[PDB]
């Protein structure tokens, strides 16, 4: 009945700064471990103090220095505070092979510590990006090893996909080609997070013209808290993650779902607000609320998994599902007739003290599979092939022991990835 | 008549077509548009990063786009047109237009992406 | 993750004399080495720069290299040489007299063996190295020539560390000797093969920045280098101080260098304003990025609108929102994408430090790579072409025992260097 | 059972400043949404706050700046507060074609938001002018798109017709030629409001020698509140707008009714006052109380729709109908024998705190069709043809994408409009 | 929706010196740019005119253009130049000396290239432009000649914005040089083709307004321009401040201009009274419209009763009732319909601002268009005909490299312009 969150890289630990802060918000948990009455993310000590079941990984100590000197450090144990001393230099070959090999043996032993402490392990989730050095290479190193040891456990990734218009490093498409096929080889489910589409949500659904990476992950982690902790929390229709893993994934290699969430209401917007079950799911179908720069209209829906919080009437959900079938511009596939899985939590969603969403009576998360995701991969492929034609940046990996034919092969793996959702889109 | 002839020519000299690099290229483009009896002028891009590929003209009757200079398809249907752009003179850049019909205000556009020769 | 700043020559010692002058003032440290600041940011990352002795004394991990004590004497007799230990005070007698073959080949090689031992003295005291920093001029005899022998031996020692030097490009308006293009040609002939990256510094360009943009009257050597040292400190403290985009310089060197021989950088500093426009200008990111794109803020006399941008680094300082950062970065890419290379969609690397500098709430630092850097290199080559013909005062270097085809091969490397930019310009 | 008011232009939003103030007067509605017990113009939130179902459109921010910084902004949501950034420059070709096209995609999306929130949409009403830039061009753009999407809904316009003697802009006849045929193409019913006749009513029936645009729409909106909200309110004879649309318009293209209202009594005039039902309907037949500078004596009455408030006795109305048939100077047509449709509200009319009409026990709105309306259109055609002969001001629509033959064609459409009521007037 | 006021010459810099003097006093702002007013009307619409810096400092979006610093020096050494930034302080040396061919063609072209860059500096800081304002004289060498090269390039840059300049028509009584009608002819030859609209300003007419109507004894240039700047500020603040008839200037430019070359305006100001008649006169709208129709309140020396009114703009200020507005507007149309063109039923556009100016409870501003503006143009043409024969002091412009048939074509455009007013006169 337990699982462990994993935070790899500069990005995912900064996400984990928001996540376990929101996980303290789940029960009003004090920074030492004091909480009145739940042991799924936690190990409880003899003094009644609960410590997170988390994984903190960075080859740069500075982000770790922010954690171990910041808030909630009395919750945090140096067992989980796993840092490196030499940077990956934003590299895949240093992330996966060169620099990451000195740390992974220490990491996997700490995994064997906490997994032995667990009773009824469900699996794990890894938080990182596609184009980073630590969160791409070492994640490719980590998910390879965990699939060897723990084959029948949950292998989740909630990953950050860089924007085609906004990229903080040039090698971010150059890294993610090698990252993706190795991710497809091992992972049970992988999400894509584009900060660019989140920027549109902040400036419109919250009207925030000054967001930070803190404030972005406040939005992101609040969704993930409704994704993860709520499915173990008792409600009107209690479904876990693993039942989605069969239902949302009917494929051998199809596990790239679109996570959406659109109660996104500013505090001033909430005074003029009365949103039903159906009215939120209408906002779930907005292209401005997809969290990924993509158009759902050109993609074919394979699945639609609905995750609920708070004020939910299932008979009204039955009308809301019929409303989806009424408003059809969705191009739903014929491979499944009407598979629209519902998950309902009775418990109300949480609001951050300091957050920018007001108190709502219900929260609706929607997980979907569509074929327009490969168009974002088509944005990625044109970046890499021009760099592969010029053969720029290749000396940073050939000097680290990489092969040119491996790069085009992973591009052919990226090409076969586009062949995968083509076969979904073509045949019905 | 109704033309964006000076607007495209103003977007020519600023940032789109030339700095000092494509200065032999722009002198052909001036020589094309002066002899062109077509009114509406269309700019084809590769991507949203404003990378010029072709300069087109709208006939209005058949609603197709003919090539005078550049690298691209010979004819372009509105089905080939994916998105359309508008150049702002004051901001000196191309701004995206939401979905509408092909109008005279459309100064620039882009295509689907599959239409390029692989 | 520590840095050694080996300073060389009359210039780069005096250039770096302003540098650690900033660094102790950056962290609020007494001239004897006692900490007096109030931040843990100024307290935790001391290790990268300073060696803490007993009783709160911080030894600057920096080396002063010259064949003459006189520059280091003014450092020692002046303030802020008191923090320097006498082990950093290494010199011989006499000087090379701005001579390359005296510095690099005959006279300086004996002192370098004592200097590299002090490097071995400090590197064994170092726990975790990240890279070694140098500072000189291209026309410096003891500055460049000794340093070309330094980097050649350090690369033999430590091939893995960040090898950067900060060299001053000779100005067409500022001349003291005629064999200054001999010195810059023989530098880059070894600076390409031995270094990982470097900057291009033109005092003639730094004359215009003080005068046209800052409206300063009398630019001294320290006042020009105070502009330089702020740009020097803007780069590496972002590696030290926390930020959202914690970009290593080694992360930077991967992202900025597509071809391993093409590693030359165009520095720039965005918040440059006069004292009258302090009451007349607001501090915004679109104000800074406009001043980032400004050719009049470039520290090297090159036209960035003439060539094409190979790679661009955006070093940022302050409490900025990423939406203000990323969109305005994209707006510049929406503006002058014609000034870029074609085959890369994002030629700009963003690097945001959350920790602001003192006084100003926000700051920014441009680091660019363009194909128009070869314009200063054609100043080197064409002046070398006339001097190789008539061979005026070459008997100074000829008596040292140098060969002319070695100079032709050094010209051939310069002939390669200009051509390699032209291969990637168009 | 719901409908949405639409306010396009500088004029119609200033009308809507009075209308929703009068709509707060309907139930004693507080500026936050608090009212004890009605949801037709409103959407009700869970905290008991009611927001209007309104449309606020301007290409100038300044009129919107008056709204969002003025009173009742806690009733108003920025979903309705739809502003532009660039003026239409008082142009049809910019309102309909050039400038108005950038906002209509946002506007129609906000329409699809609120129309989905409505349950049993009856239709809508647009408030604008004929000779404006936004209220003529963009209205021609708006009514074209709404007729595509919502064909079987009520398409109302209560429009302002400029005086032949008073015009605030010279292109106001030059705009309304192109406006009118497009209006006739789409609208279900269109009114004409002349401020000049309203000026005569204020100086005589109220003796106000200092009226403003605020005080004019106080007179106008009080009628419209009795036109619109009262027909849903319960009375002795409950008739809605849709039963008028068949009854008042027996024509394919005849839907220009004359809206009249003549209890118009100053606060001092009320003491020397005892008006029956029939005495007010006699004042409804006064040429000084027609709200349009026109002569009813030369026009042939096609219809007469009577709308009542307050103290109504239908047997006395039956005498008042006989009083109309007794005092006949009306020249009523033979196409309808005796069609004088009656609408009765039991509820008393309302009085503005700050208005200039006293408290009455009954209010009588009269809707009529006459043939003298085309004489006001004959005032319009003489203005345009002189400007069309000189070809003055043509370089602002051939500066903004219009054709010379389109102007004469719309003039022939304006001529065919005069042909329409000619065929009513000639044949009997 | 923002305005740039590019001021040129000895005149238009000094003319606009009184302008922003009014504007800062219009909104209650410190001479350093700090807001001290108490109205949101003075707080919301700052954007159209001023650029807000950090710490409540407002940068006047207005450019001072001259080939001599001395006019801008007196602005800077005097009050209200302290709100101005030195980026607005652009000049060369020396001046053209009231010479068109020196200003427009040879000397001023180099400085305008630096000026138009500062225009590009400000316009990128501008979010939404509405139009650009200019101010000079017709006989101004650096005023008009540089401005003729300004508007020709700005129209090449920005064909979409409102192009107005405020030019001073040369007075038959006020002369300093003899080649002043040369400069006015060469202006209008390009000002017709490049501008959207302009005003006609005659200081000789402004002499009568101060003396016959205002009974002022010593009219200085600032006192004349204080009359001008009140009429300048009366136009565009109505676009800024709210009103019932919120009439854009671009709405006005459609409604006032029936032929794209016939865009010349006759300004007027209605509440003109002396200090003794303050106790003798009540303030009503028919008092204003009477003084709107007055020939003695026109800022240009043209007879409105001789020519015929093309278009009339009625700019109004205050809390007026529309019935008082509309009927009195009609009463003037009922009175002098013979002074109108035949083919337009309403030759008067009404423009009501609800926001009153300070001091006076109501105000108004006349803007008219008549065919009698050609009377001052015949002063230009006939004086040009005699000077074209003898060509006195033409060697000043001949050595600049100008052609006489270019001057004849400029006369031919003036021959066109006078004929175009006679088209719509009868
Ligand atoms: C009253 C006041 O605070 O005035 C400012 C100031 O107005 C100006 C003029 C400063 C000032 O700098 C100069 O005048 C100058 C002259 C020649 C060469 C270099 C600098 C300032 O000295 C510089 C100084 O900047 C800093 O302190 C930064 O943290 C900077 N540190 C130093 O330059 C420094 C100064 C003395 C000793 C050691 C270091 C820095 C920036 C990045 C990374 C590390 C450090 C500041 C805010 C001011 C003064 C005092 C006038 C400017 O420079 C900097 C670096 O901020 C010049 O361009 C900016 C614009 C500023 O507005
Ligand atoms: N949403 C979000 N994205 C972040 C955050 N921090 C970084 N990113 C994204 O992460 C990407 C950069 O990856 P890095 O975190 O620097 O790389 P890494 O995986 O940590 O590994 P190294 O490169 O070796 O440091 C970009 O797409 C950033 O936008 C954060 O807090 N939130
Ligand atoms: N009765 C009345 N008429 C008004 C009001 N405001 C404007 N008008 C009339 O509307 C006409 C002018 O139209 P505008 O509102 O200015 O134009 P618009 O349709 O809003 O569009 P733009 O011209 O682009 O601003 C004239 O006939 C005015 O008398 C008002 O509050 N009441
Ligand atoms: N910016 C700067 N440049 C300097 C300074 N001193 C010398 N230079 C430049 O450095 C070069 C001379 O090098 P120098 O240091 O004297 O040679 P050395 O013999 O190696 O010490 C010339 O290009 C000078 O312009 C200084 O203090 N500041
Ligand atoms: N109203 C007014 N007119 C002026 C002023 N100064 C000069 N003029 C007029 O402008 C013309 C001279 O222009 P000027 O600005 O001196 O020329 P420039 O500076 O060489 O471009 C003549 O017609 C003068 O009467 C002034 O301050 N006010
Ligand atoms: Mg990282
Ligand atoms: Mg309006």
């Amino acid at each position: 009945r337990e699982c462990i969150s994993i935070h790899v890289g500069q990005a995912g630990v900064q996400i984990g700064n928001a996540c376990w802060e929101l996980y303290c918000l789940e029960h009003g948990i004090q920074p030492d471990g004091q909480m009145p009455s739940f042991n799924t993310f936690f190990s409880e000590t003899g003094a009644g103090k609960h410590v997170p079941r988390a994984v903190f990984v960075d080859l740069e100590p500075t982000v770790i220095d922010e954690v171990r000197t910041g808030t909630y450090r009395q919750l945090f144990h140096p067992e989980q505070l796993i840092t490196g001393k030499e940077d990956a230099a934003n590299n895949y070959a240093r992330g996966h092979y060169t620099i990451g090999k000195e740390i992974i043996d220490l990491v996997l032993d700490r995994i064997r510590k906490l997994a032995d402490q667990c009773t009824g392990l469900q699996g794990f989730s890894v938080f990182h990006s596609f184009g980073g050095g630590t969160g791409s290479g070492f994640t490719s190193l980590l998910m390879e090893r965990l699939s060897v040891d723990y084959g029948k456990k949950s292998k989740l990734e909630f990953s950050i996909y860089p924007a085609p218009q906004v990229s903080t490093a040039v090698v971010e498409p150059y890294n993610s080609i090698l990252t993706t096929h190795t991710t497809l080889e091992h992972s049970d489910c992988a999400f894509m997070v584009d900060n660019e589409a989140i920027y549109d949500i902040c400036r419109r659904n919250l009207d925030i013209e000054r967001p930070t990476y803190t404030n972005l992950n406040r939005l992101i982690g609040q969704i993930v808290s409704s994704i993860t902790a709520s499915l173990r929390f008792d409600g009107a229709l209690n479904v876990d993650l693993t039942e989605f893993q069969t239902n949302l994934v009917p494929y051998p290699r199809g596990h790239f779902p679109l996570a959406t969430y659109a109660p996104v209401i500013s505090a001033e917007k909430a005074y003029h607000e009365q949103l039903s079950v159906a009215e939120i799911t209408n906002a779930c179908f907005e292209p401005a609320n997809q969290m990924v720069k993509c158009d759902p209209r050109h993609g074919k829906y394979m699945a639609c998994c609905l995750l609920y919080r708070g004020d939910v009437v299932p008979k009204d959900v039955n009308a809301a599902i019929a409303t989806i079938k009424t408003k059809r511009t969705i191009q739903f596939v014929d491979w499944c007739p009407t598979g629209f899985k519902v998950g309902i939590n009775y418990e109300p969603p949480t609001v951050v003290p300091g957050g920018d969403l007001a108190k709502v009576q219900r929260a609706v998360c929607m997980l979907s599979n569509t074929t327009a995701i490969a168009e974002a991969w088509a944005r990625l492929d044109h970046k890499f092939d021009l760099m592969y034609a010029k053969r720029a940046f290749v000396h940073w990996y050939v000097g680290e022991g990489m092969e040119e034919g491996e790069f085009s092969e992973a591009r052919e793996d990226m090409a076969a990835l586009e062949k995968d959702y083509e076969e979904v889109g073509v045949d019905s | 008549a109704k033309s964006n002839k000076f607007i495209i020519h103003n977007a020519l000299s600023h940032c789109c077509l030339a700095g000092k690099v494509n200065e032999p290229q722009k002198n052909r483009i001036l020589e094309e548009i002066e002899k062109s009896k077509a009114n509406h002028f269309l700019i084809l891009f590769r991507d949203s990063s404003c990378q010029f590929r072709a300069l087109y003209t709208l006939s209005g009757e058949t609603e197709e786009l003919s090539r005078l200079a550049g690298y691209g398809p010979r004819t372009v249907t509105p089905a080939m047109v994916e998105g359309i752009y508008k150049y702002n003179s004051d901001r000196k850049r191309f701004t995206q237009i939401p979905a509408k019909t092909m109008s005279m205000s459309v100064d620039a556009f882009t295509i689907q992406g599959h239409l390029w020769q692989s | 993750r520590e840095i050694v700043h080996i300073q060389a020559g009359q210039c780069g010692n005096q250039i770096g004399a302003k540098f650690w002058e900033v660094i102790s003032d950056e962290h609020g440290i007494d001239p004897t080495g006692s900490y007096h600041g109030d931040s843990d940011l100024q307290l935790e990352r001391i290790n990268v720069y300073y060696n803490e002795a007993a009783g709160n004394k911080y030894v600057p991990r920096a080396i002063l290299v010259d064949l003459e004590p006189g520059t280091m004497d003014s450092v020692r007799s002046g303030p802020f040489g008191q923090i320097f230990r006498p082990d950093n005070f290494v010199f011989g007698q006499s000087g090379a007299g701005n001579n390359w073959a005296k510095g690099h080949y005959t006279e300086g090689a004996e002192l370098v063996d004592s200097v590299l031992d002090v490097v071995r003295k400090e590197s064994e005291s170092c726990d975790c190295l990240q890279g070694f920093q140098l500072t000189h001029s291209l026309g410096g005899g003891t500055g460049s020539g000794m340093g070309t022998l330094l980097i050649s031996k350090i690369r033999e020692e430590y091939p893995d560390r960040i090898m950067n030097t900060f060299s001053v490009v000779p100005s067409p308006k500022v001349s003291d000797t005629v064999v200054e293009p001999y010195n810059a040609t023989l530098s880059v002939h070894q600076l390409v093969e031995n270094t990982d990256e470097t900057y291009c510094i033109d005092n003639e360009a730094l004359y215009d920045i003080c005068f046209r943009t800052l409206k300063l009257t009398t630019p001294t050597y320290g006042d020009l280098n105070h502009l330089v040292s702020a740009t020097m400190s803007g780069v590496t403290t972002c590696l030290r101080f926390p930020g959202q985009l914690n970009a290593d310089l080694r992360k930077l060197a991967v992202n900025m260098v597509p071809f391993p021989r093409l590693h030359f950088f165009m520095p720039g500093f965005a918040p440059l304003t006069s004292r009258g426009s302090q009451q007349y200008r607001a501090l915004t990111v679109p104000e800074l990025t406009q001043q980032m794109f400004d050719a009049k803020n470039m520290m090297a006399a090159c036209d960035p609108r003439h060539g094409r941008y190979l790679t661009v680094a955006a070093v940022f300082r302050g409490r900025m929102s990423m939406k203000e950062v990323d969109e305005q970065m994209l707006n510049v890419q929406n503006k002058n994408s014609s000034y870029f290379v074609e085959w890369i969609p994002n030629n700009v690397k963003t690097a945001v430090c959350d920790i602001p500098p003192r006084g100003l709430k926000m700051s920014a630092t441009f680091i660019g790579n363009s194909t128009a850097i070869q314009e200063l290199f054609k100043r080197i080559s064409e002046q070398f072409t006339a001097m190789f013909r008539r061979k005026a005062f070459l008997h100074w270097y000829t008596g040292e025992g140098m060969d002319e085809m070695e100079f032709t091969e050094a010209e051939s490397n310069m002939n390669d260097l200009v051509s390699e930019y032209q291969q990637y310009q168009d």
